[PDB]
């Protein structure tokens, strides 16, 4: 249902899925759908199953290609200043 | 402290990044821990 | 002095930089002056 749907949210209007008590693995994610940028800042994405992380948000949303880059803390543009940005220390990353 | 960076302990840095990608980090916090190492033993040295 | 930046105050950064962007030379900065202060406090406790 996070990865790989048909119905997703806007980038302004989106969704704070609670993901919690369970088991959240990366490994098990290449099967579903392929993945274009897996880019993840302030964590590894090969050391996910060694650490445990607590009250995973998920927030989806579906933009255009050209704005896949300001996803990221500390950019700029349309979508850094006016809709939702990224916190400076923000840990975690995102699957896009 | 953190010194300018995300963590304060190494371990916690080489726990969630890569040590490719968290070696600023790390280099920070040790130039970080130097400082106050050397500040605490010229305070040491006046005090002796 | 610059501390090795492309400016020696931290307002001229900020007004034509974004604080996300001119983090690195305001933290050259920080730790320029505070080695410096480091230095003083060291020669005034050696006077002293």
């Amino acid at each position: 249902e996070v990865f790989n749907a048909t119905r997703f949210a806007s980038v302004y209007a989106w969704n704070r899925k609670r993901i919690s008590n369970c088991v959240a693995d990366y490994s098990v994610l290449y099967n579903s759908a392929s993945f274009s940028t897996f880019k993840c800042y302030g964590v590894s994405p090969t050391k996910l199953n060694d650490l445990c992380f607590t009250n995973v948000y998920a927030d989806s949303f579906v933009i255009r290609g050209d704005e896949v880059r300001q996803i990221a803390p500390g950019q700029t543009g349309k979508i850094a200043d006016y809709n939702y940005k990224l916190p400076d220390d923000f840990t975690g990353c995102v699957i896009a | 402290s953190n010194f300018g960076a995300i963590s304060s302990v190494l371990n916690d840095i080489l726990s969630r990044l890569d040590p490719p990608e968290a070696e600023v980090q790390i280099d920070r916090l040790i130039t970080g821990r130097l400082q106050s190492l050397q500040t605490y033993v010229t305070q040491q040295l006046i005090r002796a």
